[PDB]
């Protein structure tokens, strides 16, 4: 989840991830969880406010533990009427050393113990005054989970309101630049190869920096390369800054500067600052 | 020691060699001028370049641009001009020469005068499909780049060969997947995917009998740039001859 | 001699109305919004004549009939065919095709596998499909009154593992399409996705994975696909794995909203486990949309 603070603008966080439908994730830094907040600016310039995020969770030992301990020994209120209800906590201390493979439990398996001990747990449940009646259960189920695999099925409905989520927080503070800018270009291709049919990216990035400048790239071409050399016309508008080429080509490197962290500043006009360079080759 | 300049040369493709020279008021300069102009409170200079030209060889001859340049005049900046020299087949490197008209203006209508000229080498600093093992030698003849919708269309092969035996050749355009990091593993399949269905052969398993006549249609969009399916077979000693030319956009 | 079956994508907007089969398959799409292009598989078979004289040459399938070619005395010219695909679920394919006799014992220990005999009869009843429908009615330019027809048993040699994908989607191993609300949709809006997935009766050839992940992939409509960061791209919740299971028709619904351009085409992967190379799958579906 994400909260707006207090200073309360018109902020629109479109952007709201709720897992009803999956209880599920991993994390285990081969794929990538991306998770991406469409929010809004504020009804005027707005630099420095706070945000605190709501993540509920769990760890999935646990919840493979709340599995093998909700369906493999205690799947029935006939065992839990008398079998576990007088040994509860001799199960949490039992099942807090089971250590369960969680390197093959991404793979086509789910609940299936690693190559943890098993001898002396039936000698040190037989040290204590644990009947046959749920000795025989403790020793079975621990039988079947050394060699078992689940699937991603009959999970939610083990985790369904039987995990403690911790609803941890950070903080998010949208962070801004310091020199708004704003300016747009316009360019006339002199053609050397007829045209190579570029693709076209209109920048909208500000440098924050002091005695600094902003350097710009042009636009993609995936045709027949190293030429198209393209002139252009600047009108800077919205300020006085400095500019740095004249007439480039559109080949490997050309790199179309424009000084501008010299004179003729401004403060932060919007939720950063801005520099929204738009170039139109028509 | 007022702009510093130089020279890029590059090689095109259609046997033109574009030379671009760059001109950049140089930082000490810039900061050697500045503290002084800043002594009677200037903040931009004004260097005007009102005569900018380049020069060909033993006798003058000025190559112009390839655009328009008016008379210009500013500060702290850099701007570029491209020439556009002939592709020489052979040893002889082109020593051309270029010169400005840097008029550094200071303030008040009293304005010095400088001109500056330098002179070097326009060095470069270092298909026609033909096969390993014989004469032959393959070449489109009309115009690899073509723009074609998704209709019929027609496309010309030329052989070169050596005169004994100009036969035994066969052309097939292989319509099926090559059998080959996910992310490089898919982008690879969407390669050889549009490779073996984007065009498709009219005429293929096509005995040959310098022209050959060969008929495509294409069916899916996008440029094609070295279509790379059709494969001529050589009969005897039985090998293969890519052929990595043309490209045909389809919209 | 040889024949090769080759499908199609692009949806052929007109003024290229000239071409054979163009109108009809685009007659066929242009009404009947459920009769959808993308499944429609063009077969391509060369008539080569050995005689003196030209022929004609028009061919005949169930509803389709082609124009009138020319080939002369020993050229080959690819006459291309448009047929739908097969619908696995519709019909049935794991039949044994049966004998003309029922006197001989035949051998009756018959020496083949669960497996490969299921892949024979596909690889027969395929072509017991496409053979039940392909007629030819030839005549000689010179003579005009020499009209026979043609046969395809002894011309049609047998399949491969690409005409059996290619003309049988039930040799895949899932069926999916893509539900899309706007494909016109202005940049600052975030907009649901649907992926329907309805598996295969050749399921049963693993009977023990019981999980299948499903891998998304973006890529510009030019080339060269876009990486997961997806910066300028589509913003994305969630992340791009996505597990589903044999034998079910689950939605992977998602959202999507885009950054900075409008040129996206949006496909699918599916690749059995998470590790590298575990991959069955290059599904292409591969619909498109825009952003203005």
């Amino acid at each position: 989840e994400l909260s707006a603070p207090d200073t309360r603008n018109d902020y629109n966080i479109r952007g709201d991830y709720i897992a009803t439908t999956p209880a599920l994730i991993t994390f285990d830094g081969n794929e990538s969880f991306i998770n991406c907040y469409e929010i809004t600016a504020n009804n005027n310039f707005d630099s420095k406010d706070i945000f605190n995020l709501k993540v509920r969770y769990n760890t999935l030992k646990e919840q493979l533990d709340c599995f093998i301990t909700d369906a493999v020994l205690i799947e029935g209120d006939v065992e839990w009427f008398i079998l576990f209800e007088k040994w509860k906590t001799f199960w949490e201390l039992e099942i807090l050393k089971k250590l369960k493979y969680d390197y093959d439990a991404f793979k086509e398996n789910r609940i299936i113990r690693l190559l943890k001990t098993s001898i002396d747990l039936n000698k040190t449940k037989s040290k204590i005054r644990n009947l046959c009646i749920e000795k025989a259960v403790l020793d079975k189920i621990l039988i079947c989970l050394n060699k078992v695999s689940r699937g991603i099925a009959v999970c939610n409905t083990d985790m369904d309101e039987y995990v403690r989520n911790l609803v941890p927080k950070q903080l998010t503070v949208p962070v801004q630049l310091p020199g708004f800018e704003q300016f747009f270009h316009v360019q006339f291709e002199q053609m050397e190869t007829s045209h190579d049919a570029l693709h076209d990216t209109i920048a909208t990035i500000g440098n924050s920096l002091s005695y600094t400048v902003i350097v710009e790239n042009l636009s993609g071409q995936w045709g027949q390369d190293v030429i198209d050399d393209g002139g252009y016309i600047f009108e800077i508008l919205s300020s006085n800054e400095w500019l740095i080429h004249g007439q480039k080509r559109c080949a490997i490197k050309e790199k179309r500067k424009e000084f501008e962290v010299h004179l003729i500043p401004l403060k932060k006009g919007y939720l950063n600052f801005p520099r929204v360079e738009i170039t139109n080759i028509n | 020691l007022l702009n510093m300049r130089l020279r890029n040369i590059s090689l095109k493709s259609e046997h033109c060699i574009l030379s671009s020279l760059d001109f950049q008021t140089s930082k000490a300069s810039e900061q050697l001028t500045k503290k002084f102009i800043y002594p009677q409170e200037h903040n931009s200079f004004l260097k005007l370049n009102f005569q900018e030209i380049s020069y060909k060889l033993i006798d003058g001859t000025s190559q112009i641009e390839l655009d328009p340049i008016c008379p210009l005049k500013v500060p702290l900046t850099a701007f570029s001009y491209d020439s556009i020299s002939a592709t020489f087949k052979l040893v002889l490197l082109p020593k051309s020469t270029q010169p400005h008209r840097v008029k550094i203006t200071l303030a008040y209508e009293l304005e010095l005068h400088p001109n500056l000229k330098l002179p070097v080498r326009t060095s470069w600093e270092t298909s026609l499909v033909n096969s390993k093992l014989s004469n032959v030698k393959f070449k489109f003849i009309n115009s690899n780049i073509k723009v074609i919708k998704g209709e019929k269309f027609t496309m010309r092969l030329q052989i070169i060969n050596s005169s004994s035996s100009p036969l035994d050749l066969v052309v097939y355009y292989n319509n099926t997947i090559n059998p080959i990091t996910l992310e490089n593993q898919y982008q690879l399949h969407n390669k050889y995917r549009k490779i073996a269905e984007g065009i498709i052969l009219l005429s293929n398993d096509y005995k040959i009998p310098y022209f050959a006549d060969l008929r495509f249609i294409g069916i899916m969009s996008g440029y094609y740039g070295t279509l790379s399916g059709l494969k001529v077979l050589d009969l005897n000693t039985n090998e293969l001859i890519e052929v990595g030319n043309g490209a045909s956009v389809l919209i | 001699p040889s024949m090769d079956i080759i499908p199609l994508n692009e949806l052929f907007s007109s003024q290229v109305e000239n071409v054979d089969w163009i109108e009809y398959v685009m007659s066929k799409i242009r009404a009947e919004s459920n009769l959808h292009s993308r499944d429609f598989i063009l077969l391509l078979l060369d008539f080569r004549n050995s005689w003196i004289d030209g022929i004609k040459l028009n061919v005949q399938f169930e509803d389709f009939t082609s124009n009138e070619y020319h080939v002369e005395a020993s050229h080959t010219s690819r006459i291309i065919v448009p047929i739908k695909k097969i619908d696995y679920k519709k019909y049935n394919f794991e039949n044994t095709p049966i004998p003309r006799i029922y006197p001989g014992r035949q051998f009756i220990q018959s020496g083949l596998n669960e497996e490969q005999t299921i892949e024979m009869r596909q690889k027969f009843w395929c072509r017991e499909h496409i053979i039940s429908k392909l007629k030819c009615n030839w005549k000689l330019t010179t003579d005009q009154s020499v009209t026979g027809s043609v046969d395809f048993n002894k011309f049609i040699e047998k399949f491969d593992h690409k005409m059996v994908y290619t003309i049988y989607p039930g040799r895949l191993f899932y069926g999916v399409q893509l539900l899309l609300d706007e494909p016109k949709v202005k940049v600052g809006e975030i907009i649901n996705l649907k992926i329907i997935t309805e598996p295969t009766s050749t399921c049963r050839r693993k009977q023990n994975s019981t999980v299948n992940f499903l891998d998304i992939v973006i890529f510009d409509s030019k080339t060269s696909k876009i990486l997961p960061r997806s910066n300028r791209r589509i913003l994305y919740n969630g992340s791009l794995t996505k597990p589903i299971s044999t034998t079910k028709v689950s939605e992977i619904n998602l959202e999507i909203i885009p950054i900075e351009k409008g040129r996206y085409e949006f496909s699918v992967c599916i690749s059995k486990s998470n590790n590298q190379d575990g991959i069955i799958q290059f599904d292409s579906e591969n619909v498109i949309l825009s952003v203005i």
